[PDB]
């Protein structure tokens, strides 16, 4: 796992520093927020229906009652430009509120501890994060367990020994086509059957798919003592 | 999940075909330009939405011929082969049950009807056959009397309760799911939240076709009858005041649809974390996967979007 | 009938496509209206026959291009109208000019509409297809089977958040 950990450390620097659109998600904030600046002073160079965008071509030119008039389209159309920028800004930093409360919860719950929501802290069985600063945002390496190489068994719902029902207490019961063993769930580690990892329930007459093996008592061998 | 992706000609709509009209416009500035990259914004968030929420898994499955799930019939979840339409028999009622030319067009959705079932049939293929796996690399193959063997221990429940009482499970679960058939096509109320989705959308459009005939205090809300019966320096005042009261109720269409986009994107994330830790998964929050202990949930798909069917003990 | 023209009548103009339909009007009728006040019909004054309005085709014009460093091949998308203007094809969604499509179905590289997505491949041009969404592989299920991993793999993801 160290090798397999540390060979994947690797491949992200590979990753980061060749595609450079990975951080798409970034320069995205900044690219917007640029449009709405440069837009605003492009507005300043339009007349909104008036004899020119300038002020003092205005003033220096026109007398007072008929200024007036040309000079209000100007503010009316230079104020609503604000407030167009003004309520998108409003709207964007509400998106960039809920990203960063959900950062938040994956600092609190996938670095602090161990996370067991599904594919909330990265894809896979969760073990740890490990965070990484960036411009206006963050970097989470998400370490996840994967199961890669299978192999098909046998298995069955429980074991009748001697008319008692036997269940696994962890795990689950296979068969290489001879032999019947207990193996956890999510990583082969076959193990014989005995009464320690299993337990008794009812008999052999209800359960659907139950078949018919030894459960070994460790107190039996003893008694040769 | 989603919304009626839309976008409009802000040429068209406020200048009608005039040559006078364009040119007064491109004094105003880019507010024709801006709007545009508003409506486009949002319908390329109606198209992630769908992606963050059905497009879980790249591996598409499939049911085998041979349906023996251990006494638990999905028939009335899964496809229909036999149909067109690759759609379950309670997808038939969630598509039912949920019922211009001044520069409105409606764009359509990049993934179809079909496209969204081939998602929602391979979810439940995986979550049959094999539980919780898909959602974490390779599926593996782990029979359902056997699933719930271990959901059944993820509840605090030991496992003999449910191999002594198999019976039991399976006629409460087919039972259940036959009475979602019966409340989904005798109430019509179930499906609230998707149909005001569409009603308030089509409110604003209808109200923004509504405010070409409005006057805005000039002598009339057409063109051809003020540059056809006054003159030019005259028809341009006339003119202007159409322009400023046109273009303030696009803005505020604008700014109505890009907070709605902002409800429906809230609604996709969490959708989407359904998908995840109810579907590919069991969920020990409380009362986020139904009511009561979770077992599993099964999704099926609906016209813009989800409907749930959270199993709970 | 069958081209976009305008309208000159006793009791309506505008411009658009007429075309006999089987709507039917009332005897001192000239005009009608739709929902939202459009008018979408009107009768000959000369006549006796109603002919619904339908306005002449528009729609947003959009390229399908691949990176500049790799070629100025480009396709065009009419959206929402059928082959008018015009290595053609219609979509649900307009007319595609400029890509030719395939039967084999790839990954979503460009999107378009409709599940229609393009892509520039193999003496090299744009396609358009049916997007797929991932190969099937549809599992083993059986009343006594089950799979066991024998290894497995640690692996690091990336996620970004502003």
């Amino acid at each position: 796992i160290a090798n397999q950990f540390n060979s994947a450390i690797g491949k992200i620097q590979d990753s980061l520093s060749s595609t450079a659109s990975a951080l798409g998600k970034l320069q995205n904030v900044v690219n917007q927020n640029a449009q709405a600046l440069n837009t605003l002073v492009k507005q300043l160079s339009s007349n909104f229906g008036a004899i020119s965008s300038v002020l003092n071509d205005i003033l220096s030119r026109l007398d007072p009652p008929e200024a007036e008039v040309q000079i209000d389209r100007l503010i009316t159309g230079r104020l609503q430009s604000l407030q167009t920028y003004v309520t998108q800004q409003l709207i964007r930093a509400a998106e960039i509120r809920a990203s960063a409360n959900l950062a938040a919860t994956k600092m609190s719950e996938c670095v602090l501890g161990q996370s067991k929501r599904v594919d909330f802290c990265g894809k896979g069985y969760h073990l740890m994060s490990f965070p990484q600063s960036a411009p206006h945002g963050v970097v989470f390496l998400h370490v996840t367990y994967v199961p890669a190489q299978e192999k098909n068994f046998t298995t069955a719902p429980a074991i009748c020994h001697d008319g008692k029902a036997h269940f696994p207490r962890e795990g689950v019961f296979v068969s290489n086509g001879t032999h019947w063993f207990v193996t956890q769930r999510n990583f082969y580690e076959p193990q014989i059957i005995t009464t320690d990892n299993t337990f008794v329930s009812g008999n052999c007459d209800v359960v659907i798919g139950i078949v018919n093996n030894t459960v070994y008592d460790p107190l039996q061998p003893e008694l040769d003592s | 999940v989603s919304m009626t992706k839309t976008s409009v000609d802000c040429t068209m709509y406020i200048c009608g075909d005039s040559t006078e009209c364009s040119n007064l416009l491109l004094q105003y500035g880019s507010f024709c330009t801006q709007l545009n990259r508003a409506l486009t914004g949002i319908a390329v968030e109606q198209d992630k939405n769908t992606q963050e929420v059905f497009a879980q898994v790249k591996q598409i499955y499939k049911t085998p011929p041979i349906k023996d799930f251990g006494g638990f019939n999905f028939s009335q979840i899964l496809p229909d082969p036999s149909k067109p339409s690759k759609r379950s028999f309670i997808e038939d009622l969630l598509f039912n049950k949920v019922t211009k030319f001044n520069g409105l067009t409606v764009l359509p959705p990049l993934l179809t009807d079909e496209m969204i079932a081939q998602y929602t049939s391979a979810l439940l293929a995986g979550t049959i056959t094999s539980g919780w796996t898909f959602g974490a690399g390779a599926a593996l193959q782990i029979p359902f009397a056997m699933q719930m063997a271990y959901r059944f221990n993820g509840i605090g429940v030991t496992q003999n309760v449910l191999y002594e009482n198999q019976k039991l499970i399976a006629n409460q679960f087919n039972s259940a799911i036959g009475k979602i058939q019966d409340s989904l096509s005798s109430t019509a109320s179930a499906l609230g939240k998707l149909q005001n989705v569409v009603n308030q959308n089509a409110q604003a459009l209808n109200t923004l076709v509504k405010q070409l005939s409005s006057n805005f205090g000039a002598i009339s809300s057409v063109l051809n009858d003020i540059l056809s019966r006054l003159d030019p320096p005259e028809a341009e005042v006339q003119i202007d005041r159409l322009i400023t009261g046109r273009l303030q109720s696009l803005q505020t269409y604008v700014t109505q649809q890009l907070i709605r986009a902002a409800e429906i994107r809230a609604s996709a994330n969490l959708a989407a974390t359904k998908m995840s830790e109810c579907v590919l998964g069991q969920s020990k929050r409380v009362d986020f996967c139904g009511k009561g202990y979770h077992l599993m949930s099964f999704p099926q798909s609906a016209p813009h979007g989800v409907v749930f069917l959270h199993v709970t003990y | 009938k069958n081209k976009c023209v305008n309208f000159n009548f006793n009791g309506l103009t505008g411009t658009g496509v007429l075309t006999e339909s089987n709507k039917k009007f009332l005897p001192f009728q000239q005009f009608g209206r739709d929902i939202a006040d459009t008018t979408d019909a009107v009768r000959d004054p000369q006549t006796l026959e109603i002919l619904d309005i339908t306005p002449c085709s528009f729609g947003g014009v959009s390229v399908i291009t691949p990176g500049t460093n790799t070629s100025n091949q480009v396709a065009v998308l009419y959206q929402g109208v059928n082959c008018t203007e015009v290595n053609v094809f219609q979509t649900r969604a307009g007319c595609l000019i400029g890509a030719e499509h395939v039967n084999n179905s790839y990954e979503c590289d460009i999107p378009i509409g409709a599940g229609i997505c393009a892509s520039y491949q193999t003496s090299q041009s744009i396609i358009a297809y049916t997007m797929s969404l991932g190969a099937e592989n549809s599992v083993a299920y059986s009343n006594n089977s089950i799979a066991i991993p024998t290894n497995f793999t640690i692996s690091v993801t990336t996620e970004i958040l502003p």
